[PDB]
């Protein structure tokens, strides 16, 4: 019986210890999960405005090209009609 | 801006709604007219989901809408929802009440009375502006060119009706008003990109083939020589990119399409193209005005912006017409709000500052006041 | 410039703009309260006779019901505005409901806490089924 | 708007600011109360009318505002 | 130092005697009372509310960065400051739509660099290249032409 | 808030009953649904023996029961054990009567009728509730995760079921249900085990091969690699203690086991796995909302904890989706009350306060009540 | 004797479950830090690149207004032919 309340208490400051650990790692865990949806946000933001950019060069390029075409022949036609 | 009152320039028009505050450029305000009622059940509670979606808001929700455009061929078949995008256009997309502003709408020729009439009667009684005037929709394309005379050939998207003018004397028995028109071409467009294997049913997706016809056809100079140079070659076959992925390639469908203008047969419609109609148009004007309309031919409306238009046309006329005249066709590059520009400036004239429909005078001859001395 | 430099500068500018705010707010009482002295004529009865004592009274009367017709043409307008502004606010909701579903509640509540009483029950059931025996 | 129904309303919220009492049955210093009780309760009206349209004011302002910032998401 | 008082109002004296007790059980103990460095770490280490990397580097930033090997009171209570929640929640929304709607002078729906420009000079603040240029960098995020309605709404989440 | 009461969340579910009260974060008492009558005969007098351990009770004494689920594939095979289920529930795990409590019940889709009317036939006679409303089990999944469209794969333990929603708008012609889920997976690792030697028969022993399959079975990114590098090395045997000593080693086993979901073939199965049904769910969606539920594909249901299930996922999708969408995976770490969690949410919303079925409208239409306009 | 024995047990079972706590825990932050690095990454070049359309972006319009300028040219000098 001696023995095994020594093994008792030995087990009971072990188990006091895992407590403490278990907390440790909730808390870091809490943590985590904050900063990720922080950066996931970031993304759905940084995401989104690129896409923005990117239509809008298509549609510039897009206009430029005819205009640039209509000015080139309207050049040819000024030669002509000289 | 400040004291004073300025007129609002609503354009109905069949396909978009412009609109926007006499005396600028450009109109303020400028949206599909598509009123769309949701078709699903719909099973999230507090949503916030409304019964109709009107305007722009119906074509970025359009995957579980139902649209349905109100104005058919010019006329205006469902009164409930052109009363509702009325509203839209007054209240949200301008932001100003209608009791402190007249307007001035359009209106193809050749429409029916009651349509006006009930058009009139709307604009007094919901909205209850202080005046409005209903003006033909060429009349004013005219007046954007800063001509004052000319035959002018509005192809919208609803109708295609071709007014000749002369000195500011305006031919009643030429116009020549033809149903072909941009919706004609959307669905003959979706009609033969089936053979490739694309089908487009829903309602909804008649907007993305209203894209594709938009970014990719073009009207061909000479049609025989195209269809045989797009059988042969590959230089044609353009790529698009559907809302979703899976990019398409259309082939000779791209000069095929707007071809539909020139050959009405094609939708098997009888009537000439509009490369004859205008050509006939001017025959029934008078044996001395037929060169000046010859040399001021003019064309406006949303439609008539196919790339490599203005030179078949002029092909074509010129083929048609004696060979002493001399054709010019007038294609300035804001075709598509050509219609709005020259109502600005009807509107901002101070001539034209006694020639609205004063609501006493409403009240006194009732709706019919239209057809009268105000016209 | 660092962080905390500049979230001094702009508190100290939103101190700035409240308190100009807030003197701002006691101009405005002041002079609406002037105002509304100034628009109504002082009335004056001192040695008046039954008949214009009646009249003006009367007179009084009907304007004062016609000031009823105005408040009501005005509130009429601001009740519309009223609904204007609670659609806008709809609107506004509806356009941050994309994200916004799980947002309005309470989470967190009770059952996080009470880990150890299913130890004591077990414990509890064994012990009395030991101690029955 | 069917102005009708405006009108019914407006009839029914006048019957809710009807205020009419006898005209003959006062000595005159009662005349004088009566007047000036009338004078505070018409300078009310004024204060809460001014309140009124400083209020449509902000109403419209903060309108402005919101419709624009829908309005930038596009 | 106002801002410094305020903060100390905000660790109060009665906080102070609480926190004084707890650095009495994170220093050294047994000595003259010298006062050394790496307990502003036990204080971490022991709290449980750690104060954070960035409140670590803060303190790196202004102790530490001599190699000090001891903090003083005043450095201990800024980094003590920084870790206790003396938060102001970001004021409210109807807060912000007043000031914002201040700040539009010009009711354009949105604040301009010149409407931030004056607004900050009208604080008495010293606004020269070094700011603006930078609130450029830092105060304006969106960088859109101008700053919008949301850029400042969240631009003042959880802050004074 | 005031007077009135809380609203008791339950979800029945299959394999794990999830109860608590409206308005918090996680479910108040979870354990598993069995209700197992003891088999051997008993000597012991005065003992105290019951004839049925239900929940919780029944998993520490399940050496000498024979557990038998009443639930087996989302439907209700055995009703009086179910009712005794839901009574332990009510009176042990919660201590709340439920003649003073609102009752939310959730239901998988597609569902026989039957199922649902005799749950609220129960719910209203024995238990005497004062109004109860069933939930599909995918929605409450979609309010947990803040969004409002997606389409959301809700692999539980019962069925797999995948319904697809856009801005709110279910679209009820895309569901497409799997039977395939948990407990099949449960029944092939069982099967599977004996290439090794160990056999396990008896119904308490599928619940440790269920321990093992939870703590060691992962989802392997590659099955091909894997199963090569398995084959060769050894780095992957992990072991696991048996409730009395004698402990295995699981080889390949690990990552066969969930392979089942993405290749049904494998438990005889002819449809196609979850990484392929999810596509054809989306491709039968309208052309234009394809995009955003490519974005938002939500994962829920507790099978779907295994880890790397969401990569593989992804990388499948990613191969069979059109290369220019961007296809994203949300998975929550509290996937497991992710149904729970949005059943407490809209439990508390005041917009859904008035559509429970009330009692007093159960009296006047009978059970058949469920399937009208309270869904 | 016997009482403390089975005050072992307990605190044996106990042990357990805390181990059972750190391995969880380890396996978790480590997914997270996993999600928190890609995110990171893609994030920096997500906005990297969509800087760079807003760049050409800017340059296609200087093209446009050269263009649209150029065009009037030739309109007026085709009309003055005319």
């Amino acid at each position: 019986a001696q023995k095994d309340e020594e093994k008792m208490e030995i087990q009971e400051i072990q188990l006091k210890e895992a407590k403490h650990i278990a907390e440790d790692a909730d808390r870091k865990y809490e943590e985590v999960a904050r900063k990720l949806v922080i950066i996931e946000s970031d993304l759905e933001r940084a995401e989104e405005r690129a896409e923005l950019s990117e239509g809008k060069c298509a549609e510039l390029e897009e206009e430029l090209k005819t205009v640039t075409n209509n000015l080139k022949s309207l050049e040819a036609q000024a030669e002509k009609y000289s | 801006d400040d004291e004073e009152t300025t007129a609002l320039v609503c354009d109905n028009g069949s396909g978009l709604v412009k609109a926007g505050f006499a005396g600028d450029d450009a109109p303020r305000a400028v949206f599909p007219s598509i009123v769309g009622r949701p078709r699903h059940q719909g099973v999230m509670v507090g949503m916030g989901q409304k019964d109709s979606y009107v305007g722009d808001e119906a074509q970025s929700k359009r995957g579980i809408l139902t649209l349905k455009y109100p104005i058919e061929h010019g006329i205006i078949t469902n009164w409930d929802d052109m009363e509702k995008i009325w509203h839209h256009t007054f209240y949200n997309e301008l932001r100003v009440a209608p009791e402190e502003h007249p307007t001035l709408l359009t209106e193809a020729p050749l429409n029916p009375k009651a349509n006006r009439e009930k058009m009139t009667q709307i604009m007094f009684e919901t909205f209850n502006v202080p005046a409005m005037y209903v003006a033909i929709q060429a009349v004013l394309s005219l007046y954007a060119s800063g001509r004052t005379t000319g035959i002018v050939l509005d192809s919208g998207d609803g109708v295609t009706h071709n007014v000749p003018i002369y000195e500011g004397y305006a031919l009643p028995h030429a116009i020549m008003r033809l149903d072909l028109a941009g919706r004609d071409l959307t669905d003959y467009l979706m009609k033969i990109l089936t053979e490739r294997g694309y089908s487009f049913v829903t309602t909804a997706e008649r907007e993305i083939v209203r894209d594709i016809k938009e970014k990719l056809c073009y009207v061909a100079l000479d049609f025989e020589n195209e269809m045989a140079t797009a059988a042969s070659s590959s230089s044609l076959e353009k790529s698009y990119e559907l809302p979703d992925g899976q990019v398409i390639t259309i082939g000779n469908e791209r000069f095929r399409c707007p071809e539909t203008l020139f050959q009405p047969s094609f939708i098997g419609m009888e009537s000439a193209g509009i490369h004859e109609t205008t050509y006939n148009s001017i025959m029934k004007c008078d044996i001395d005005i037929r060169k000046d309309l010859y040399a001021n031919n003019v064309l406006s409306g949303g439609t008539t912006m196919y790339p490599g238009i203005a030179d078949r046309m002029q092909k074509e006329i010129t083929a048609l017409a004696p060979s002493t005249m001399k054709i010019k066709i007038i294609a300035p590059p804001e075709r598509k709000y050509s219609v709005w520009i020259g109502g600005s400036i009807l509107a901002s004239l101070s001539t034209f500052q006694q020639m609205w429909i004063s609501k006493q005078e409403y009240d006194e001859a009732g709706p019919s006041i239209v057809h009268r001395k105000c016209f | 410039i660092s962080a905390s430099r500049k979230l001094q500068l702009k508190t100290l500018m939103l101190q700035i703009a409240k308190q100009e705010l807030e003197r701002e707010a006691e101009e405005r009482r002041g002079e609406k309260g002037r105002a509304l002295s100034t628009r109504c004529q002082p009335l004056e009865l001192a040695g008046l006779s039954f008949a214009e004592l009646q009249d003006l009274c009367r007179q009084l009367h009907a304007r004062v019901d016609k000031v009823d017709e105005e408040r009501y043409d005005v509130e009429a307008k601001v009740t519309k505005n009223i609904t204007e502004i609670a659609d806008l606010n709809q609107k506004i909701f509806d356009l941050r409901g994309k994200f916004k579903r799980p947002t309005l509640r309470r989470v967190r509540i009770s059952a996080d806490a009470m880990m150890q009483a299913l130890l004591g029950a077990r414990a509890k059931e064994t012990l009395d089924l030991r101690a029955h025996l | 708007g069917k102005r009708q129904t405006e009108r019914e309303k407006k009839k029914k919220i006048l019957a809710e600011r009807r205020k009419v009492l006898a005209i003959d049955h006062l000595n005159e210093d009662q005349l004088r109360e009566k007047a000036k009780e009338l004078w505070q309760s018409i300078y009310n009206l004024e204060a809460e009318k001014f309140d009124l349209q400083e209020k449509f004011k902000q109403q419209k302002y903060e309108i402005n505002v919101l419709r624009n910032r829908i309005n930038d998401n596009q | 130092d106002d801002i410094y008082k305020a903060a100390v109002e905000q660790l109060t004296e009665e906080q102070k005697n609480e926190f004084k007790a707890a650095f009495d059980i994170f220093v050294l103990g047994a000595e003259d009372g010298c006062i050394s460095t790496k307990e502003l770490g036990k204080v971490m280490r022991m709290l449980g509310q750690n104060p954070t990397p960035e409140e670590l580097q803060e303190m790196i930033d202004e102790v530490d960065e001599d190699g000090s090997g001891t903090v003083d009171f005043d450095e201990f209570l800024v980094m003590m400051v920084r870790c206790m929640k003396d938060d102001s929640k970001g004021k409210s929304e109807e807060e912000l739509s007043d000031l914002f709607r201040m700040f539009d002078k010009n009711a354009d729906g949105y604040i301009d660099l010149e409407e931030l420009k004056i607004m900050l000079q009208a604080t008495g603040e010293t606004i020269t290249e070094d700011d603006i240029e930078e609130l450029m960098k830092d105060g304006d995020k969106n960088n859109d032409g101008r700053i919008d309605y949301d850029e400042f709404l969240e631009f003042m989440k959880g802050v004074e």
